[PDB]
């Protein structure tokens, strides 16, 4: 019994396939991130991750929403870029401020645009988020997992000596 | 009162004759500065009077003479910079009768520009180091204005 729910979770951490419904520069940069220098490696119906990436206007919220709904359980959402997390730099009447006010959000990546390995990173927050988790095996309760800030603090508080911006 | 060369010598001394030459009568009681005494320092030592006896009502007077007596005690040291005797000119050009308010500054440049006329080449003598206003701060690229 616990080594089936670690198989199953195995098995929908190890392969999950993205609809990447992007809109923007995001969109873009996860074009770029295809490509055989990034090593990164449908239909929102067999798709079970949305990745979210790029601006969430207020015409385009129906389609974001219609498209989540389409999709079927397991299903995790990656925010991408600041658009998508918080609404960005566009505090303006016309952009839906995050697109976590009207879709569950799983993993969020800062950035404007996020280079394509901050993607593969979330991927990897992703995964472990889904192993260490559980679900019913037949017909959720999602793991409070420690924050990515607090964990990598110390590493990140004990840096001293940067390159300087004048050389290359 | 301004300097006067020894080609002025043969002048009277009124108050028209000494105004048209570049000068004042003023209290037509004369200094006599022969070849040894350095100009640079004859002038610091005056603006170093007129820039302490300042009252300090005027900002031109009471932060402009002191810049002064800063350049020339660089040119005395050899520790003048370029651009320094363009700042006494513009300072000698803006301390003029109505730019301060009362007649102590034009009459504390009145010298330095009589100095500065006829005796440049001591001036431009005190100007041995180049211009530094900064340092370089380590990871900031500096802009090189031409
Ligand atoms: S977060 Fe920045 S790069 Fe991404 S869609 Fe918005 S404006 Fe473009
Ligand atoms: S020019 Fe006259 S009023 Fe102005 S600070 Fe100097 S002494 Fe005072």
């Amino acid at each position: 019994m616990g080594k089936l729910n670690d198989m199953v979770n195995w098995g929908r951490k190890n392969s999950i396939w993205p609809y990447n419904f992007g809109l923007s520069c995001c969109y873009v940069e996860m074009v770029t991130s295809f490509t055989a220098v990034h090593d990164v490696a449908a239909s929102p119906r067999q798709a079970d991750l949305m990745v979210v990436a790029g601006t969430c206007f207020t015409k385009m919220a129906p389609v974001i929403q219609r498209l989540y709904d389409q999709m079927l359980e397991p299903k995790w959402v990656i925010s991408m870029g600041a658009c998508a997390n918080s609404g960005g730099m566009y505090d303006i009447y016309s952009v839906v401020q995050g697109v976590d006010k009207f879709i569950p959000v799983d993993v969020y990546i800062p950035g404007c645009p996020p280079r394509p390995e901050a993607y593969m990173q979330a991927l990897m927050l992703l995964q472990e988020s889904i192993g260490k988790e559980r679900r019913p095996l037949s017909w959720v309760y999602r793991a409070n997992m420690q924050s990515e800030r607090e964990r990598k603090r110390g590493e990140r508080i004990a840096v001293t000596n940067l390159r300087t911006p004048d050389e290359i | 009162t301004d300097f006067l060369t020894e080609a002025h010598l043969d002048l009277p001394m009124e108050f028209e004759s000494i105004g048209k030459a570049g000068s004042r009568l003023g209290t037509a009681l004369a200094m006599a500065v022969d070849h040894e005494i350095n100009m640079v320092s004859l002038v610091r030592n005056l603006e170093e009077f007129f820039a302490r006896e300042s009252c300090g009502w005027c900002t031109p007077c009471r932060d402009g003479l002191p810049w002064s007596v800063k350049i020339l005690r660089a040119l005395e040291r050899g520790e003048g910079q370029p651009g320094d005797i363009e700042t006494l000119e513009q300072l000698c050009r803006f301390l003029g009768p109505g730019k301060t308010f009362c007649a102590h500054a034009p009459g504390a440049v009145e010298p330095l520009q009589s100095a500065i006329k006829y005796f440049r080449e001591e001036f431009e003598a005190g100007i041995k180091q180049p211009f530094s206003n900064t340092h370089l701060i380590n990871g900031i690229q500096p802009n090189l204005l031409k």
